């Protein structure tokens, strides 16, 4: 437990810096403000909030092995975590659908999407995530029934997560599993379109002059998110379907593995040459 | 005082509202530039497409298109071509049956068209705009090949060692000699294009006559691929 | 034909030394230097764009 | 008859060199350097849907007019950043704009080979076309208002002409250039004007007599911009070979060259300050530079544009500098 504090401090600093750099780069320069960039700033803001007000308290609670702030602050922390995770995951699905519309139908992309519709979509996503997180927690619709939960609820030095099976399943389904199928279908269709378009160039001018460019990008984009957030949303359902199967430390480790995905996001969605020039400017 | 300021603000608001209304219809239209050599046949093409400067409005599949021809003005140094660096595509019309005639004394008109296309392709401002190429006057070319004391070898030396490509789809009524001559002219233009391409723009060759009615379809399908390839390259999947 | 006449007309023109022209230009620039808002920044109360 | 022309050219060249007593560099060696000049943007005008190719200031330093290729002609109010008018255009290809000295009329032109005049101050109505000036073979490149009734235009058919707005007729025409004419600028007293063409030459016409007077052949590439020194006895030129030169009417030869090894891009516009000490020129590399006239030493740089700069102007009172670019934005400096 010597270098763990340094490692977590480095994680927090990297998350914060990688988010603020993108935020100021988008806000300062007018040429980067497009329809697509409005989703990236929302994702960056969600990741920044998660890195600011979620992981430091968790790190402190892990180090001290106790909670010294009260019940209200522990519940507030948990709601914030569920909200920032839920509001961060769905922006990826929104971006995937945007790319699907842009590539599949190019003559209707300009008319289909406008600034007002983008703002409406962002507001709807944030409202849905907030409704998922803040309401069922503060109203106490998730607390368990066994004696361990009752013992931990009635004292101010215990901060542990306990939920019933139904709420865990509902939260997992709304937060993770639903966007996954949409993203997979969208990216498969985009890959099909890219391959069908690349075949025509070979058919036309092949003798005067594959699919290794789309494969790398799609693999990175899908694999990072899937490997970061897949095990947690399996063990979350497993440990409530049949208890006495998963240890706590495994749960915390997988949840924290999911956490760091917020730091890898700017390294994937901000590699454009314009973004690189803007970063080099500052 | 504020009496004039209120009226000024109202006028500015009305102007801004009108500009916002006009931007929506401006951003949802496609512009094309029609280029061609002398006596190529671009006027017939634009006349069938419709049904100082020459402009045309036409709509296909609920998509607004704007094709405009530029006056020749007897200009050999095109200083006005830097304006047209934001068009969707460029339509190039060439007469493939004009290999034998000579423009007063110079190379044959086919060689003149090749020089113009090479200069057009390698331009500082047109380093992104794609080209749609129409090889007009197909029926006259067949008559010259099928009969007459005119040989492409005499005017073009490279035709001696040229062989028909395997990946060809000749028409059922095409003669074996005509297919050889039609393709040789086609790869002359493609050869210039492939070498200088940065992968930012491509060339689309077509065979055209003065009677076919699918030309407006070819512009529609080819202009759809131009935008789609742009999006794929931007997102780094092409 | 026309070019010969044009150059003949342009050949006979009075010319002065370069030193005189340079001196006149520098004298004008020095004389009109005080009243130039771009050479000498104007007070912040004077300029209407600030 | 080419021998006579060659002999006359040789005689002219010999006569020009004999009057070069010294150079401007030696005379202005003891002048105190101007120093460093820094300007900051004060206003930014928005509302153009495409690139901007023209701009002109009014006689009163408040109002200015800009032209774009989306088919619009917007009149601004730089003091408060308020749009006053917006004139739709019949042709979307426009390359020039002008503002009449009295402010009553505004002119425009482009690839349609036609110059149009709009009557701004109309009784119980809106802005509408007052006259269309036709009969010019090539695309227009520039146009300036001599008076409320006359106008001078230049096109790409190697000629310039003087019109009469009331009747729409060509009072006189000027010929002699062997290439496309790119710009022009009138004298302060509107008695003479100059023109730079694509054959790397500049001439000095006479409005009343309608004949050329002098010819200057300093540049190596084509000419893109011409301006007149506040005094009226000199002018500056900008070319595509990344150099600017200062010519003199009385001495009839070049005086100075404004070139640097770092810059390898052409000049799109030039202009002078009111005192005639600073020479500001646009460039193809998205920014503008300030050149000291008397010492040919750069004294500043204006870098705030995201695309190529296409126009440049300075107010009559010498209080601001307006620039336009291909990103559909205007900026006012200092
Ligand atoms: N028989 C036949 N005539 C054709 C064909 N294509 C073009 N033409 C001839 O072309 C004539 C009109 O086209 P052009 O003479 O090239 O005039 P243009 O179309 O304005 O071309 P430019 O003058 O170069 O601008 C028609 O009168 C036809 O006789 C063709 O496929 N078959
Ligand atoms: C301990 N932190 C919480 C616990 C459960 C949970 C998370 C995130 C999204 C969900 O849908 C959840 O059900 C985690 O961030």
């Amino acid at each position: 437990v010597v270098g763990m504090g340094i490692v977590m401090s480095l994680i927090v600093l990297a998350i914060v810096f990688g988010n603020v750099l993108v935020i100021t780069a988008i806000a300062k320069f007018e040429r980067l403000q497009t329809v697509t960039n409005y989703f990236i700033t929302s994702l960056a803001c969600a990741d920044l909030v998660m890195g600011l007000a979620v992981v430091p308290f968790g790190a402190a609670h892990i180090l001290t092995k106790t909670w010294t702030f009260g019940n209200f602050w522990c519940e507030f922390w948990t709601s914030i975590d569920v909200l920032c995770v839920t509001a961060s995951i769905e922006t990826l699905c929104v971006i995937a659908v945007d790319r699907y519309f842009a590539i599949t139908s190019p003559f209707k992309y300009q008319s289909l999407l406008t600034k007002n519709k983008a703002r409406v979509i962002i507001l709807m996503v944030w409202i849905v995530s907030g409704l998922t997180s803040f309401l069922p927690i503060q109203m106490h619709w998730y607390r368990a029934t066994h004696q361990e939960a009752i013992n931990c609820y009635a004292e101010e030095t215990c901060c542990d997560f306990f939920t019933n099976q139904a709420y865990a399943i509902a939260s997992s389904i709304v937060s993770f599993y639903v966007p996954l199928v949409i993203m997979v279908f969208v990216y498969s269709r985009v890959f099909q379109e890219a391959k069908r378009q690349l075949q025509k160039i070979d058919k036309s001018e092949g003798r005067f002059h594959k699919e290794h460019k789309a494969l790398k990008t799609l693999g990175i984009i899908m694999g990072t998110f899937t490997l970061c957030w897949l095990p947690f949303f399996i063990v979350n359902i497993v440990h409530v379907i049949q208890d006495n199967l998963i240890r706590k430390e495994v749960y915390i480790l997988l949840n924290w593995i999911g956490y760091v995905n917020s730091g890898f996001n700017p390294l994937i969605y901000c590699r454009s040459p314009d973004f690189r020039i803007a970063f080099q400017e500052l | 005082q504020r009496n004039e300021e209120k009226a000024q603000r109202e006028a500015n608001k009305k102007i801004e509202k009108q500009l916002q209304k006009d931007k929506q219809v401006y951003r949802a239209t496609h512009r094309l530039l029609l280029l061609g050599a002398g006596e190529s046949g671009k006027s017939t093409i634009v006349k069938q497409m419709r049904i100082g400067i020459f402009e045309t409005k036409f709509q296909v599949d609920k998509v607004n298109f704007h094709m405009f021809d530029v006056g020749g003005q007897r200009d050999e140094r095109r200083k006005w071509i830097q304006c047209f660096n934001d068009v969707t595509a460029i339509i190039f019309v060439v007469a493939s049956s004009s290999y034998n005639m000579v423009i007063d004394n110079q190379t044959n008109r086919l060689q003149e068209a090749l020089n113009l296309f090479k200069s057009i392709w390698n331009n500082r401002w047109l380093r992104t705009i794609s080209v749609i190429l129409f090889l007009n006057k197909q029926d006259l070319l067949a008559e010259k090949v099928l009969a007459g004391k005119s040989k492409i070898e005499d005017y073009f030396p490279e035709f001696a060692r040229y062989t028909t490509p395997e990946d060809a789809t000749p028409e059922p009524g095409e003669d074996p000699r005509v297919t050889r001559a039609k393709y040789f002219i086609r790869d002359e233009f493609l050869r210039i294009s492939t070498a200088s391409g940065d992968g930012r723009h491509y060339c689309y060759p077509h065979f055209t006559c003065a009677v076919d009615t699918e030309n407006i379809r070819r512009v529609f399908n080819d202009c759809r691929d131009i935008i789609q390839r742009m999006h794929l390259r931007q997102y780094e999947l092409l | 034909r026309k070019l010969v006449e044009q150059l003949k007309m342009e050949a006979n023109i009075d010319r002065i030394k370069v030193s005189k022209a340079a001196a006149d230009l520098m004298a004008y620039c020095e004389a009109h230097a005080k009243e130039d808002p771009l050479l000498t920044p104007v007070p912040a109360s004077e300029n209407p764009f600030r | 008859l080419r021998q006579e022309a060659e002999q006359l050219k040789n005689q002219i060249r010999d006569a020009r060199k004999a009057c070069a007593d010294a150079t401007l560099s030696q005379i202005t060696n003891n002048i105190d350097p101007v120093g460093r000049i820094q300007m900051r943007t004060r206003r930014t005008l928005r509302g153009h849907l495409a690139k901007i190719y023209a701009m002109h200031w009014g006689t009163d330093s408040r109002l200015l007019v800009s032209a774009s290729q989306d088919g619009k002609l917007i009149i601004w109010d730089s003091y408060t950043t308020n749009k006053v008018h917006a004139i739709p255009l019949r042709s979307s290809w426009v390359m020039t704009c002008a503002y009449a000295p009295s402010g009553n009329y505004v002119a425009c032109g482009g690839l349609d080979n036609i110059c149009s005049i709009y009557n701004l101050k109309t009784r119980e109505g809106n802005v509408r076309v007052s006259r269309e000036l036709a009969g010019h073979t090539g695309y227009l490149s520039c146009c300036r208002f001599l008076d409320d009734n006359q106008i001078v235009t230049s096109s790409g058919d190697t000629t310039c002409a003087l019109w009469d707005i009331e009747t729409g007729q060509q009072t006189t025409t000027f010929t002699g250039h062997t290439g496309d004419v790119m710009s022009l600028s009138l004298a302060p007293d509107t008695r003479l004007f100059v023109s730079g063409a694509c054959d790397a030459s500049a001439k000095l016409w006479d409005v009343r007599e309608g004949m050329c007077r002098q010819t200057f052949t300093g540049h190596e590439s084509d000419i893109n911009a011409i301006c007149f020194f506040p005094n009226g006895n000199a002018f500056a030129t900008g070319s595509d070979d990344a150099t600017c030169r200062l010519f003199d009417l009385r001495a009839d030869q070049e005086l100075m060259t404004y070139s640097h090894d770092n810059i390898i891009c052409g000049i799109t516009s030039v202009s002078f300050s009111k005192s005639g000490r600073l020479l500001l020129a646009g460039y193809d590399d998205f920014n503008c530079n300030v050149w000291d006239a008397l010492k040919a030493d750069r004294a500043g740089v204006l870098a705030g544009h995201d695309n190529r700069v296409s126009c440049l102007g300075v107010t009559d009172d010498g209080m601001a500098v307006a620039t336009g670019s291909w990103d559909s934005f205007l900026k006012i400096w200092n």
